[PDB]
């Protein structure tokens, strides 16, 4: 599968499903960071948060 | 919408000489957090789709030569051409790409004649 | 290289419908803007509308905001703009164009289809 590892659970879900996360720059969507099946990978972009700093 | 003004709006030269050609925005494109200029210089041939010449008013593209420049910050740009060629004969516009500014406008235009 | 290819020309009667398409290759459709833009015969571009395939996010121009619609289909890839209640204003051509984006940063429309008329 091009998704990757296909696994069912008790409940037939699927596991280990890789996310994008997505933050609104001056509406704009800009990848931000990457979700593996269990750790968050943030890219090389930054992120402004709705006041001043990134932080 | 912000008014974009390109100044001249025409202009004829020989090859060799520099040539200068204006853009003037109605509104500040700089935004002050980043300071960068929104504001793009293109080529636009005739029967072309048009050629992403110069971003943030003074960054060239990899495929524009060093003779061209662009200057200019704020409200008030420039484009400059230091060895003017005959390839170059295009109208060329400047466009904002400020988000906050929406929507996208573009200038009158400058007919490059040689 | 990416390429747009638009529909062929139309004949419409006044106050009827048209429905053009814009088959889009060699880029990340999901991941790209598409902007329709009303070009006049001798005259510059109208912005009408842009779209984000990957969140069906609309945005038209207030004139064209009743006027035209839009629609994508990823297992195609193509875009998809409808224009209803036509005038004879609306004999022009319009034309398709993919987002140039570096850096996250807009840069300017890089990339275009070959252009449609409509009568």
């Amino acid at each position: 599968g091009v998704t990757g590892r296909v696994e069912f659970n008790e409940d037939g879900d699927r596991k280990f499903a890789n996310y994008s996360i997505m933050n609104l720059q001056n509406r704009k969507l800009v990848q931000v960071g990457i979700y593996n099946g269990t750790h968050v990978i943030p890219n090389d972009r930054k992120i402004i948060w709705p006041g001043g700093e990134t932080e | 919408d912000i008014v974009m003004t390109q100044s001249p709006s025409s202009l004829a030269v020989t090859a060799g000489e520099k040539v200068t050609m204006r853009c003037k925005s109605s509104q500040s494109l700089l935004w002050s957090v980043n300071q960068n200029n929104y504001l793009s210089w293109y080529q636009q041939k005739q029967g072309q789709p048009p050629k992403l010449l110069i971003y943030g008013a003074s960054i060239r593209e990899s495929w524009v030569p060093d003779r061209f420049t662009g200057s200019g910050s704020g409200t008030d740009f420039t484009l400059t051409i230091s060895n003017v060629h005959a390839e170059d004969l295009a109208v060329y516009y400047c466009q904002h790409n400020h988000g906050s500014f929406l929507p996208y406008t573009f200038g009158g235009g400058t007919k490059l004649e040689i | 290289q990416g390429q747009m290819q638009q529909s062929g020309a139309e004949l419409v009667k006044p106050g009827a419908s048209v429905k053009l398409s814009c088959k889009t290759s060699g880029f990340s459709f999901s991941t790209s803007y598409i902007n329709w833009l009303k070009q006049k015969p001798g005259q510059s571009l109208e912005w009408i509308a842009w779209i984000y395939a990957g969140t069906d996010g609309t945005s038209y121009n207030q004139k064209f905001t009743d006027k035209a619609q839009l629609t994508v289909d990823t297992s195609s890839s193509t875009a998809y703009m409808q224009f209803s209640s036509l005038t004879t204003d609306d004999s022009a051509i319009y034309y398709c164009a993919r987002e140039g984006i570096y850096y996250g940063n807009y840069a300017g429309f890089t990339y275009w289809g070959q252009g449609t008329l409509v009568t």
